[PDB]
C-alpha cells in the first residue's frame, strides 16, 4: 500500500 | 431461457485464476445456484445477474481475471488494495457495461490499455497506487461518459496530454505523483467546463499557469503544488466561482498575489508558500472568510490586512519567511478558532494581539525573529491548548504571566533573546508535557522554583545570560530525563550535592560564570552519558575527583575556580592545558 | 532543511524502541529544536547526542551532509553494519564516538580527511581490516581507542600515532607493530 499525500495545504513550521 | 446466466460459473473461474491465502472467497460455493449472496457480490435487479463485484483488501494475488467480463450486467468492479499483477489486458473492453472500475493499490505494471476508452459506460476509472508506465494513450481523449480519471502514484513518464481536455464529462482529473516528462499545463484543460478537481501535484509541470483555467467555474480544488511552474498567479483565477481550495506551493511563481482572488466567495484554503511572490497581501483576499492562509517563504512585503481577523473560520496562518512590516491585527483569534500561527522571520512590530486563544484552540504560537514588544497577553495564561511556544528573538519585556509557566500540553517553551523579567512561577510544576525549557539571554531574576524538579519529562533546561540566583533546588537533581543543563552567566550560588548521581541521562552540564562554592561531588564520575562539562568561572574548591578520569569528555573546563591538589593522572596531559587554568593551588 | 532531511533519513534506518527520536519532525524548518540535536548561532547542526539510547539498525551516508557537525555521539547502542565512508566528508568533526556498538567492516580511509578530529573512539565493535595510514596525517588527534575490535595488520607509529600507547590497540585479531606484542612480516 502506497500512502498518497492528500490534496491540501503544506505543513512546514518553526 | 433468455435471461438465464452462468454468472456463478464465471465467478468460480475468477476464484480459480487468483491466489486467496486468507480464504476471502470461501463463501463462493460452486453448489449454490446463485452467486448473489456470495461475499463481495451484489445483484441489483431481477434475473440474478451480477451487477457489482467488490473484493477490496482481500489479499488476492494474480493477473486481472478477463473472464469476469462475461458477467453481462457488471457495472461496478473494485479490486482495490489487492496484489493484482502483470499488464492490464486489452480485452478489459469486453466489460462493456462497466460504469466504475477501481483497480487502485495493486501491482499492475506496463502501459495503460487504450481499450479502456472503448468502454462507453465507464464513468469512474481509478488506477491509483500501481506501477503503470509510458505515455497516456490518445484514446483517453475520446472517453464518452468518464467523470473521474485517477492515475495517481504511478510511473507515467510521458508529457501531460492536451487531449485529456477533450473529455467534456470529466469532473476530476487526478494525475498526481507521476514522473512525467517536464510539460506545461495544456490551455485546453480550460475546455473542461464540468471539472471540479484538478490534482496535478508533483507532475514535473513547467511554464506559466494558463489563463484558460479561469473559465473553470465548477472547479472546487486546484492543486498545482510541488512543480516548477513559473510566472504570475493569473488574475483570471478570480473567475473560479466555486473554488474552495487553491494549492500553488513549492513552485517558481513570481509577481503579486492578484486582488481578484477576493472575488472567490467559496475560497477557504490558499497555499502559495515556497514561491518568489513579491508585493503586499491584498486586503480583498483577507476580506474572504478563509480557514487557512499559507504564504510562507516568499518575498512578500507590507502590512498584513486587519481584514484577516474578520474570518470566523481561520485556524491556520503561516506567513513566515517574508519582509512583512507593522503589527498583527488587534482582533486576531477573537472571532476564529486559531490553531496554528507562524509569523516568524518577518519585520512585525508592536504588542501581540490580546485574544489569539479566545476560542481556546491555539496549539502553536511561533513569532521568532520579529520586533514584537510589550508583555505576553494575560489571556495566554488560560490557553491550555498550546503545545509549541516560540517567542524568541523579539523585544518582549515584563514578567511572564503565572499561568503561562504551568500550561499542561506545552512541549517547547522558548523565550530566548528577549528582555523578560520576574521569576519562574511555582506554576511551572503544572507543565506536565514540558520537554524543552529555553529562557536564555533574558533579565530573569530569583531562585529556580522547587516545582521545576516535578517535571519528570524535562529534557533541556537552558537559562543562560540571566540574573537567576540562589542554591539549585534539590528537586533539580531528581530529573532523570535531563540531557542538557545550561545555567551559565547567572548568579547561582551554593554547592552541588551527591544528588548529581540521578542525572543519569545528562550529556551537557554548563554551570560556568556563576558563584558556585564547595567541592565538585565524587558522583560526577557516575554520569555515563556526560560528554560536555563546564564549571569554569566559579569558586569550586578541593581536590578534583578521581572519578572524572573515567568519564569520556569531549569538552572539560574547570578553569578560574579555587581547586587544589595534584591533577588526576589521566587529566595531566598536553590536551587539557586550557581546562584547569586559573586554579592557583592545583 | 537539507540537514533535517539527512537526520530524518538516519531516523528511518535506525530502530528506536524508546522513541528517543520522537521530536525529529521533518516538517520543522530546521532540526535545532529536535532533542539530541544541538545547532550553532547560524542554525547548522554541530552536535548529535544519541549515546546509550538502545538504538539498533545501521547508519546512513547522508550523515556526511552535516558540514558543521563537530560531535557525533552514537556510542553504547546496538548499531550494526559498516561505518559509512561519507563520514569523511564531515570536515569540522572533532569527536567520532561509535564505541560499544556492533559495527562491522573496515575503518574507512576517508576518516583521514577529518583534519580537525581530536577524539576517535571506535572501540568495542566487530570492525575488521587494517588501521588506515591516513589517520596519522590528522595532526589534531589526541584520543584514539580502536581496542576490542577484530582489526589486523601493521599499527602506524608515525604522526599523531607517535604518542599512542598499547591500550588504544588492545584485544584486536592480528595487529602487528612496535606498540603490539608481535612484530610485522
Ligand atoms: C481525485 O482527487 C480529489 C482531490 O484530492 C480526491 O478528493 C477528495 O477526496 C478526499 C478523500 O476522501 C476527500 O477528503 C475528505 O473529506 C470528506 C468530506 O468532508 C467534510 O466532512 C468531514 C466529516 O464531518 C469533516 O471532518 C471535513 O472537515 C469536511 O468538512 C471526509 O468525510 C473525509 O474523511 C475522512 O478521512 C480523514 C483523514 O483520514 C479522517 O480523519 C476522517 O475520520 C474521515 O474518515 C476526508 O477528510 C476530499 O473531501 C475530496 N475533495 C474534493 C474537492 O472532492 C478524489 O478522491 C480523487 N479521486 C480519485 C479516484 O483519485
Ligand atoms: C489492504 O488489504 C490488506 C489485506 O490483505 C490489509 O491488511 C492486513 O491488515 C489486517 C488488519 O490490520 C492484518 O491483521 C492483523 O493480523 C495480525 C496477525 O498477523 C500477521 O499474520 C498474517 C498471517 O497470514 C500475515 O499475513 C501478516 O503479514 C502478519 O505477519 C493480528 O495479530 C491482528 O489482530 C490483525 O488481525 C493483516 O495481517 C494484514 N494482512 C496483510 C497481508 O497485510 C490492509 O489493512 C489494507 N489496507 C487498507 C489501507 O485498507
Ligand atoms: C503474478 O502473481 C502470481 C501469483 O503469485 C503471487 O503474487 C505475486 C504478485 C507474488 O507476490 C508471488 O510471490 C505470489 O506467490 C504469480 O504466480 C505463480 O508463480 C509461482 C512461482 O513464481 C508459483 O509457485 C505459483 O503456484 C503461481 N501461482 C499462480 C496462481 O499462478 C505470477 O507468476 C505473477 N505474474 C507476474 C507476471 O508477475
Ligand atoms: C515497474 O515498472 C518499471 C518500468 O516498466 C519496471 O522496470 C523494469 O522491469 C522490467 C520487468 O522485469 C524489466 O524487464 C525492465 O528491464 C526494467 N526496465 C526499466 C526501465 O527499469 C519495474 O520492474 C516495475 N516494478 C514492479 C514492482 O512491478
Ligand atoms: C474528442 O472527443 C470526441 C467526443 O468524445 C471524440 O469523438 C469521436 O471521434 C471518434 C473517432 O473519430 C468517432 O468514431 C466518434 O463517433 C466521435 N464521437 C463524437 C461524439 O463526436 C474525439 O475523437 C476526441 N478527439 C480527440 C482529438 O481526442
Ligand atoms: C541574542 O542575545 C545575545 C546576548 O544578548 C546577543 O549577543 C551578544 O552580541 C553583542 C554584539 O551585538 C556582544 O557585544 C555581546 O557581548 C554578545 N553577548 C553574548 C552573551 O553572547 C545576540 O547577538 C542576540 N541576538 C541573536 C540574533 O543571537
Ligand atoms: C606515516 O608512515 C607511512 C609509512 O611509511 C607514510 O606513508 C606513505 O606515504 C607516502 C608518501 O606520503 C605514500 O606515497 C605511500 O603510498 C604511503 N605508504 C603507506 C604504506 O601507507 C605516511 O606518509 C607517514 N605519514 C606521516 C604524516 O608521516
Ligand atoms: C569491551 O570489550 C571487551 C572484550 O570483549 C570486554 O571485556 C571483558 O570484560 C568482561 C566483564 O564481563 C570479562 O568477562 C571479559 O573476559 C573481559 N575481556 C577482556 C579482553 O577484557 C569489555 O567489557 C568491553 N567494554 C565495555 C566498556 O563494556
Ligand atoms: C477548446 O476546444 C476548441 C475546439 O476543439 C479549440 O479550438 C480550443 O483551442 C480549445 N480551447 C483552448 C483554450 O485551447
Ligand atoms: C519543495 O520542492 C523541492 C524540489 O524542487 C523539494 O526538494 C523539497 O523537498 C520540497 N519541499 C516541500 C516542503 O514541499
Ligand atoms: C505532549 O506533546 C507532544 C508533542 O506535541 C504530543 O504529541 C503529545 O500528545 C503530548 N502529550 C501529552 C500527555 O500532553
Ligand atoms: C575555559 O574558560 C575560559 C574563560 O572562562 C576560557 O578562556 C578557556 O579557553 C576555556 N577553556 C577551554 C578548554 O575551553
Amino acid at each position: 500500500y502506497v500512502l498518497v499525500p492528500p490534496s491540501g495545504p503544506s505543513m512546514r513550521h518553526n | 431461457s433468455s435471461m438465464d446466466n452462468q454468472d456463478g460459473f464465471i465467478l468460480q473461474q475468477v476464484k480459480l485464476s487468483l491466489d486467496d491465502p486468507d480464504s476471502y472467497l470461501s463463501s463462493w460455493n460452486s453448489n449454490d445456484a446463485s452467486p448473489c449472496r456470495w461475499s463481495g457480490v451484489s445483484c441489483a435487479g431481477d434475473f440474478s445477474s451480477v451487477t457489482s463485484v467488490d473484493l477490496s483488501s482481500a489479499n488476492l494475488a494474480g493477473p486481472f481475471p478477463s473472464v469476469i467480463c462475461r458477467l453481462s450486467n457488471l457495472a461496478h468492479l473494485s479490486l482495490y488494495n489487492n496484489s493484482i499483477n502483470s499488464t492490464l489486458p486489452l480485452n478489459i473492453a469486453a466489460c462493456k457495461s462497466l460504469q466504475t472500475l477501481d483497480l487502485s493499490q495493486n501491482l499492475l505494471t506496463g502501459e495503460l490499455p487504450q481499450t479502456l476508452a472503448d468502454i462507453p459506460t465507464l464513468v469512474h476509472l481509478d488506477l491509483t497506487g500501481n506501477n503503470f508506465s509510458g505515455d497516456i494513450p490518445a484514446s483517453f481523449g475520446k472517453f464518452e461518459n468518464l467523470e473521474v480519471l485517477s492515475l495517481v502514484y504511478n510511473l507515467l513518464d510521458g508529457t501531460i496530454p492536451p487531449f485529456l481536455g477533450n473529455i467534456s464529462t470529466l469532473k476530476m482529473l487526478n494525475l498526481s505523483y507521476n514522473p512525467f516528462s517536464p510539460s506545461r499545463i495544456p490551455p485546453e484543460f480550460g475546455n473542461l467546463t464540468n471539472l471540479e478537481v484538478m490534482w496535478l501535484t508533483e507532475c514535473h509541470l513547467v511554464g506559466q499557469i494558463p489563463d484558460s483555467l479561469g473559465q473553470l467555474s465548477k472547479l472546487v480544488d486546484l492543486d498545482l503544488a510541488l512543480n516548477d511552474l513559473v510566472g504570475h498567479i493569473p488574475p483570471s483565477l478570480g473567475g473560479l466561482t466555486n473554488v474552495v481550495q487553491i494549492e500553488l506551493y513549492n513552485n517558481s511563481l513570481t509577481g503579486e498575489i492578484p486582488p481578484e482572488l477576493g472575488n472567490l466567495k467559496s475560497l477557504r484554503l490558499l497555499d502559495a508558500s515556497m514561491n518568489q511572490l513579491t508585493g503586499k497581501i491584498p486586503d480583498e483576499l483577507c476580506r474572504v472568510p478563509l480557514e487557512s492562509l499559507n504564504l510562507y517563504e516568499n518575498n512578500l512585503e507590507g502590512e498584513l490586512p486587519a481584514s484577516i481577523a474578520l474570518s470566523p473560520n481561520l485556524y491556520e496562518i503561516r506567513i513566515f519567511g517574508n519582509r512583512l512590516t507593522g503589527g498583527l491585527p488587534k482582533d486576531l483569534g477573537l472571532n476564529s478558532p486559531l490553531r496554528w500561527l507562524d509569523v516568524s522571520e518577518n519585520e512585525f512590530s508592536g504588542d501581540l494581539p490580546a485574544d489569539l486563544c479566545a476560542k481556546g484552540e491555539l496549539e502553536e504560537l511561533l513569532i521568532i525573529h520579529n520586533s514584537f514588544s510589550g508583555v505576553i497577553p494575560e489571556s495566554l495564561a488560560d490557553c491550555r491548548s498550546l503545545t509549541r511556544i516560540r517567542l524568541a528573538y523579539n523585544r518582549f519585556s515584563g514578567s511572564v504571566p503565572t499561568g503561562f509557566w504551568g500550561l499542561p500540553h506545552v512541549n517547547l517553551l522558548e523565550l530566548v533573546n528577549n528582555s523578560f523579567s520576574g521569576e519562574i512561577s511555582k506554576s511551572i510544576g503544572g507543565a506536565s508535557n514540558l520537554s524543552l525549557l529555553i529562557l536564555s539571554n533574558n533579565e530573569f531574576t530569583g531562585s529556580l522554583p522547587e516545582e521545576i524538579g516535578s517535571l519528570d519529562n524535562l529534557n533541556q533546561l537552558s537559562a543562560s545570560g540571566n540574573k537567576f540566583s540562589g542554591s539549585l533546588p534539590d528537586s533539580l537533581m531528581s530529573l532523570g530525563e535531563l540531557g542538557t543543563l545550561d545555567l551559565h552567566g547567572n548568579q547561582f550560588s551554593g554547592e552541588l550535592t551527591s544528588g548529581i548521581k540521578s542525572w543519569k541521562k545528562l550529556n551537557e552540564l554548563n554551570l560556568a560564570d556563576n558563584e558556585f562554592t564547595g567541592k565538585i561531588p565524587d558522583e560526577i564520575g557516575s554520569l555515563s552519558v556526560l560528554n560536555y562539562l563546564d564549571l569554569s568561572g566559579n569558586m569550586f574548591s578541593g581536590k578534583i575527583p578521581v572519578s572524572l578520569q573515567s568519564l569520556k569528555l569531549n569538552q572539560l573546563n574547570l578553569s578560574y575556580n579555587r581547586l587544589s591538589g595534584d591533577l588526576p593522572p589521566s587529566l595531566a596531559k598536553d590536551m587539557y592545558k586550557n581546562s584547569f587554568i586559573g586554579n592557583p593551588g592545583l | 532543511n537539507l540537514e533535517g532531511d539527512a537526520l530524518h533519513t538516519l531516523r528511518v534506518t535506525l530502530v528506536d524502541p524508546n522513541n528517543v527520536l520522537q521530536s525529529w519532525d521533518p516538517t520543522l524548518v530546521n532540526p535545532c529544536t529536535w532533542f539530541h540535536v544541538t545547532c550553532n548561532n547560524e542554525n547548522s547542526v554541530i552536535r548529535v547526542d544519541l549515546g546509550n539510547a538502545e538504538l539498533s539498525g545501521h547508519l546512513v551516508p547522508e550523515l556526511g551532509v552535516l558540514k558543521n557537525l563537530q560531535y557525533l555521539e552514537l556510542y553504547s547502542n546496538n548499531i550494526t553494519g559498516p561505518i559509512p565512508s561519507n563520514l569523511g566528508n564531515l570536515t569540522n568533526l572533532v569527536s567520532l564516538d561509535l564505541y560499544l556498538n556492533s559495527f562491522s567492516g573496515p575503518i574507512p580511509e576517508s576518516l583521514g580527511k577529518l583534519s580537525k578530529l581530536r577524539f576517535l573512539r571506535l572501540n568495542n565493535n566487530s570492525l575488521t581490516g587494517s588501521i588506515p595510514m591516513s589517520l596519522t596525517n590528522i595532526t589534531t588527534l589526541q584520543v584514539l581507542d580502536l581496542s576490542n575490535n577484530r582489526l589486523s595488520g601493521s599499527v602506524p607509529d608515525n604522526g599523531s600515532f607517535s604518542l599512542f600507547t598499547p591500550i588504544s590497540f588492545a584485544n584486536n585479531l592480528d595487529l602487528c607493530g612496535p606498540v603490539t606484542s608481535h612484530p610485522c612480516p
